[PDB]
Order: C-alpha cells, then sequence, then structure tokens
C-alpha cells in the first residue's frame, strides 16, 4: 500500500 | 478515526506517523512537541503478549504528512530515532495505566508550514479545560471502521470529554487517574472514535484564554470503534508531564 | 513557545473549518 521511500531513509 | 473528517491542509501539523520499516507499514499515531522530541503512546512500542517490543532502528517517524501512503516529496520529513523512552511503570499487565512514550530524533527536524509543535498543559490548562463536556480533537490515519476502511489521507473528529463515572461505568477495565475517556453518548446521536492505528496520536484543544493547542491525550485504548456505550480513552498527559519534563531535562 | 500556534492558521489569522465547535463547548 505505501509508496517506497527514498533508500537514504531506509 | 470512525466517522471523522478530512483534515485541512495543516490542520495539525504536530501529527506524526509511525511507520515501520520492514514490512513498511503504518505502526501509530505520534506527535511533534518539539524541534527532536515525539510522544506516543507505550503499548505502540511495548507490549508483551502480543510479543511487541519495537526498537529504534525498528521504525521512522514521519512529519508533516497529509496523505497517509504517499511519499510526500518536499513536504514531509522523515527522521530516525536515537532513543525510545517508556514510562518505567506503565502497566501492560493489567490496564495500560501510564501509557506513555518518548521518542527522540537523531536530529532536529525543520519546522515549515507543514511541521511545528504541539503545546504541553501545564496545571492550569489542565484545570481548565479538561471539563466533561468539553470538545477535544482526535487526528489520525487509523481504520474509518471498527471492521470504507482506510483513508486516503488524514482523518479528523472533535469530541466531548465524559464524566469520570461515565466512563468508569462503561467498562469492566480498572480506570486511573491518569486516563480519561471521550466521545458521544448515544443519546446524543453524534458518533466519532479513535480506531486502529490512531494509537499513540494527539488529543488536543485549543485553549480559548491564549489561543494555543495544547494536547491533553493520547490514543490508548478502547473497546471496538464507535460503539454505542463505549468511550475512548486517552493517556491524561500533564499527569504524567512530570516523567516527560524528567526525561527530556535528562536526556 | 511557537507552540501550538499554527503557521497555517493562528500564525496568519485564519481559522479551521471546526475550531469553532470546540470553542464554543469552552463552557
Ligand atoms: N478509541 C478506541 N476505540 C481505540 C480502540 C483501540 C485502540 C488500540 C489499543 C487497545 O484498545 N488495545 C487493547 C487493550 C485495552 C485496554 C487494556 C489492554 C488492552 O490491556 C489492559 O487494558 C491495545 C493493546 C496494545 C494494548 C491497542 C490496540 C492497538 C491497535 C488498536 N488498539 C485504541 C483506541
Amino acid at each position: 500500500d505505501f509508496e517506497e521511500i527514498p533508500e537514504e531513509y531506509l | 478515526i470512525v466517522e471523522g473528517s478530512d483534515a485541512e491542509i495543516g490542520m495539525s501539523p504536530w501529527q506524526v506517523m509511525l511507520f515501520r520499516k520492514s514490512p513498511q507499514e503504518l505502526l501509530c499515531g505520534a506527535s511533534l512537541i518539539s524541534d527532536r522530541w515525539v510522544l506516543t503512546a507505550a503499548h505502540c512500542l511495548l507490549y508483551p503478549p502480543w510479543d511487541k517490543n519495537f526498537t529504534e532502528n525498528d521504525l521512522l517517524v514521519r512529519i508533516g504528512k497529509h496523505s497517509r501512503t504517499r511519499y510526500e516529496r518536499n513536504i514531509e520529513k522523515i527522521s530516525m530515532l536515537e532513543k525510545i523512552y517508556i514510562h518505567p511503570r506503565y502497566n501492560w499487565r493489567e490496564n495500560l495505566d501510564r501509557d506513555i512514550a518518548l521518542m527522540k530524533l537523531k536530529k532536529p527536524v525543520a519546522f515549515s508550514d507543514y511541521i511545528h509543535p504541539v503545546c504541553l498543559p501545564d496545571r492550569e490548562t489542565a484545570a481548565s479545560l479538561l471539563q466533561a463536556g468539553y470538545k477535544g480533537r482526535v487526528t489520525g490515519w487509523g481504520n474509518l471502521k471498527e471492521t470504507k476502511g482506510q483513508p486516503s489521507v488524514l482523518q479528523v473528529v472533535n469530541l466531548p470529554i465524559v464524566e469520570r463515572p461515565v466512563c468508569k461505568d462503561s467498562t469492566r477495565i480498572r480506570i486511573t487517574d491518569n486516563m480519561f475517556c471521550a466521545g458521544y453518548k448515544p443519546d446524543e446521536g453524534k458518533r466519532g472514535d479513535a480506531c486502529e492505528g490512531d494509537s499513540g496520536g494527539p488529543f488536543v484543544m485549543k485553549s480559548p484564554f491564549n489561543n494555543r493547542w495544547y494536547q491533553m491525550g493520547i490514543v490508548s485504548w478502547g473497546e471496538g470503534c464507535d460503539r454505542d456505550g463505549k468511550y475512548g480513552f486517552y493517556t491524561h498527559v500533564f499527569r504524567l508531564k512530570k516523567w516527560i519534563q524528567k526525561v527530556i531535562d535528562q536526556f | 513557545a511557537d507552540c501550538g500556534l499554527r503557521p497555517l492558521f493562528e500564525k496568519k489569522s485564519l481559522e479551521d473549518k471546526t475550531e469553532r465547535e470546540l470553542l464554543e463547548s469552552y463552557i
């Protein structure tokens, strides 16, 4: 469901 | 939120989304109380009967959001946790007494039109506003129904604080002075409640004396969602303010 | 300090669509 977030945050 | 409405843009700039990393999911609501501190419910982070015990690195806080699922490029800010502080007498065994936790962010978040901290009440704020019949406001990305289901954007509902005897008589759970309940009675005809995914989010009130928003409550527990004869229960922020101050002054 | 004053509402003297409901319940 959730749009993926910028990798920098994972 | 059940039977609430869409939030306006920038209506709740202290709103915080607790987001799980893997799997990427909504964990709870939460609130921004300064440029590095976020307040939520202890049960959002620690609940051993369900084997819940999230570490810092298990999640992210997302601030400035409106849409639930979208990555809001140039609007939201995503932050990493430095340290989680749960109330040392949070009573998950019995009744979620002292359902409160603090999260320190690794770096300060920049305030903006969409990101801004809410006030915490002092004794007189509490005394003045935490009155049966007085309405507060609850916000979250939680379910729209106890069992249409999930909102596209942040939901809002205003609810009256309920007399302590009514609160107590509505449940078999032992109610404490660290809790209050809010919601309409069946006789009042109107509806609204927090629900699954709204946990840890804020119950706010706008002081008519200085026109500022105060968070009096934290979405803590309830039985079902928006059931006739049942009320949402809220962690009483002012009552645990001593613990809050102690934490932030120490760390 | 700045707390509780929303950039898009109190700071600009705009009200949101239901804060009046709260105010009216404050006795
Ligand atoms: N407004 C509300 N109607 C409302 C309903 C439900 C919640 C929360 C919370 C909820 O009501 N419970 C159940 C519960 C409730 C009371 C308890 C418990 C357990 O143990 C001792 O006393 C949860 C437990 C982690 C503790 C938590 C759960 C998390 C997803 C949604 N639930 C939030 C709001």
